[PDB]
């Protein structure tokens, strides 16, 4: 998988798993961003568009990491550091995946590609 | 601000149709088509080659596709606040 | 300068009628498709 | 691959040099920058009003700055995988 990416703010999209169990966003500033009501749209090829939707209040610490795992992964809603998407199995496998993350206002501010 | 300049410069603009451009209305878009640019990415290349040259870019869309004043302007402007985001 | 006091407008429709793959006619790419005109009437 | 390409298709290009396109050696570059390709935009630009065709960007590229056959494949090679991923 060769990696592609592009950030407009202060949250990245940092890591995306391969075998779809998670995606991870980065707060690559020195400064706290309000991520409430923001999104994650997942494009695999031709596969329908994933849509996860951040709480209405929600804040990404300067510096820190957030974990979205989908529900397949096992892992436990620790909702700062680690948020569960219990209604999706997996964030999904393929040739090419597309993470964007959205603003509040529908701007696509930050993304990650994983090709082949 | 308008609705498709909004839609326009939020996003990447990967496959979209020229009519998707603010400033490309019916007429200019049909025109646009007939002279090659089916997509919007075949402008943003004009655009692009133009070097971002609002003068040189608002004069080829009047020149060639006959674009307004108020048309040449909101398409310019949809494209380098899109250019800045994106490119 | 070959095909020069044509218009971008009809080296298009001669592009169409040789059927040479193309895309739009403009500064940067006119020089190109009148050496693919050529290239065509020329054989 | 090499790292000249890495880099490119890594991240958002802005107004990067054209010698940051992979293929772009320091000849071929002087001969961009000369014909007003200057910045790597200008020539994902050219790519775009040739509706991104390998033939006719390969054949514009050795044309206008005597790009060779390693050079002008490595050049639309990194627009066309940049283009897939940003655009």
């Amino acid at each position: 998988f060769s990696q592609h990416a592009r950030t407009s703010g202060r949250v990245a999209v940092e890591e995306v798993d391969e075998e779809g169990k998670f995606v991870r966003l980065r707060n690559k500033s020195n400064e706290d961003q309000s991520m409430g009501n923001w999104q994650i749209k997942r494009q695999n090829g031709d596969d329908p568009l994933l849509t996860y939707r951040f709480p209405p209040k929600f804040t990404l610490k300067a510096g820190q990491v957030v974990t979205i795992w989908a529900a397949g992964a096992g892992a436990t809603h620790s909702p700062p550091t680690d948020l569960v998407w219990k209604a999706q199995n997996t964030w999904g496998c393929g040739n090419s995946l597309r993470t964007a993350l959205i603003n509040s206002t529908g701007e696509e501010v930050a993304m990650r590609k994983l090709v082949r | 601000t308008s609705q498709k300049h909004r839609d326009f410069v939020a996003e990447p603009m990967g496959e979209k149709p020229v009519g998707s451009l603010a400033g490309i209305g019916e007429v200019l878009g049909k025109k646009l088509e007939e002279r090659g640019f089916d997509k919007a990415y075949v402008v943003l290349g004009q655009f692009l080659v133009l070097k971002k040259d609002e003068d040189l870019f608002r004069e080829w869309l009047k020149d060639t596709a006959g674009a307004n004043a108020k048309q040449s302007r909101d398409a310019f402007g949809a494209l380098r606040e899109w250019a800045d985001a994106f490119l | 300068d070959n095909y020069a006091d044509l218009s971008d407008t009809e080296l298009t429709t001669l592009l169409r009628r040789y059927n040479i793959p193309h895309g739009p006619v403009v500064g940067s790419t006119r020089r190109l498709y009148e050496k693919k005109i050529f290239e065509y009437e020329i054989q």
